[PDB]
């Protein structure tokens, strides 16, 4: 009986910590597809930029949005956190003790 | 003693009942010792009786 | 029932000062300008005539 | 201690000189100063500015030229004081305390900062340190230290 | 053991795990019966029960 009590004990503690890896791995999925969005738009802005009609002034413009957007990708990068994990910062292991 | 916010009369008063439980336990022990001896003597002393009727 | 078979509390100040906030202030510097306000008037004093 | 003041007496001159009231210490430049009255002698009374060592306190007067100092006292040095005063980056008997602890090394005294393995940081408090090895300090009344036991 | 605490948080863990192990402590060395300790050692008793 007394190693079952600790048995669940411990499994009903790993139960919690898989909820933790979820939320997690959601946190880092939302700032992915953010990120996602912004690439779409600078795409989009690419394909409009090689039409040899336009002039530099254009391009600038152009060159500004695309600017806009790439800092806003640093921006993303640099600052979502997770209970103080900078989950997107620098490249990382992770275990979660689920048994 | 006042001990209020005054420490080295907080501890010291503490250290001095400390003193005073050690103190209490050991007599109780002598106490129970005599009483001990007495019973025996009241053992002895009914049991001689009835030897000498 | 002995000597030592205790256990201890501890206990902090906790206020503006040991949290180091007493000085916290979001206001900006306001701009200090001052004009000669020349007041004539009188009034009178307990020194006798 | 006056005994090394009398001697800068001597180049005073006078009947008699004496030094009067405590000394006046400078807790922003490091300074002591003193008055000095003169038997019978003219432009020897005076406020000086003096200088002292520790191990004795023996006083001598930087200022014993034949002129007060300007206005009587500078402003720098308010408190008076009988006793050796000392700096508090000297951290003489804590340093000795330390010594009387074994440690054989020059003590250097900083303040801290922690970092997690996620590159956020914290501040600490007092520390003594010797090369590379650590030891912990809390501040006293003024600015002199103490080792925490 | 979760990769996802931070340090702060093991600090506070480790507190917990103190404790426990003071008071694990104390039930070792407090405990007594008739005024004899019991489990302050490795300890052999023999009752006669005949």
């Amino acid at each position: 009986a007394n190693r079952f009590t600790a048995n669940i004990k411990g499994l009903t503690q790993a139960s919690r910590n898989a909820n933790d890896g979820i939320s997690i791995a959601q946190t880092t999925e939302g700032a992915l597809n953010e990120i996602n969005n912004n690439l779409q738009r600078v795409r989009e802005l690419a394909v409009q930029s090689a039409n040899s009609t336009n002039s530099q002034s254009d391009l600038d413009s152009i060159q500004a949005e695309i600017t806009q957007r790439l800092n806003e990708i640093d921006r993303v990068s640099g600052q979502t956190q997770f209970n103080g994990v900078k989950v997107l910062a620098q490249d990382n292991t992770l275990t979660i003790q689920v048994g | 003693t006042p001990v209020e916010g005054n420490n080295v009369e907080k501890e010291k008063a503490a250290a001095a009942i400390d003193k005073t439980n050690r103190g209490l336990k050991n007599s109780l022990n002598n106490v129970l010792t005599v009483r001990a001896e007495l019973g025996t003597q009241l053992s002895e002393l009914s049991t001689l009786d009835s030897l000498g009727s | 029932a002995n000597d030592g078979e205790t256990i201890d509390i501890d206990l902090k100040q906790i206020n503006s000062q040991t949290l180091g906030l007493d000085t916290l202030n979001v206001q900006q510097k306001y701009k200090v300008s001052d004009t000669a306000a020349t007041v004539t008037g009188y009034a009178d004093t307990t020194i006798a005539l | 201690d006056n005994s090394t003041f009398k001697a800068s007496a001597t180049g005073l001159g006078g009947t008699d000189q004496k030094i009067d009231g405590d000394l006046k210490f400078d807790d922003t430049t490091g300074k002591y100063y003193a008055k000095v009255t003169v038997t019978g002698g003219t432009g020897k009374d005076g406020y000086y500015e003096v200088s002292v060592d520790k191990t004795n306190g023996e006083v001598t007067l930087a200022g014993g030229a034949t002129s007060p100092l300007t206005g009587g006292l500078p402003a720098t040095a308010t408190e008076d004081v009988k006793n050796v005063q000392v700096a508090n980056a000297d951290l003489t008997e804590a340093k000795a305390a330390l010594t009387a602890a074994g440690v054989t090394g020059t003590a250097s005294v900083v303040k801290m900062s922690y970092t997690d393995n996620n590159g956020k940081t914290i501040d600490g408090g007092l520390a003594v340190k010797v090369g590379d090895d650590y030891y912990s300090a809390t501040q006293n009344k003024d600015g002199s230290i103490s080792i925490n036991t």
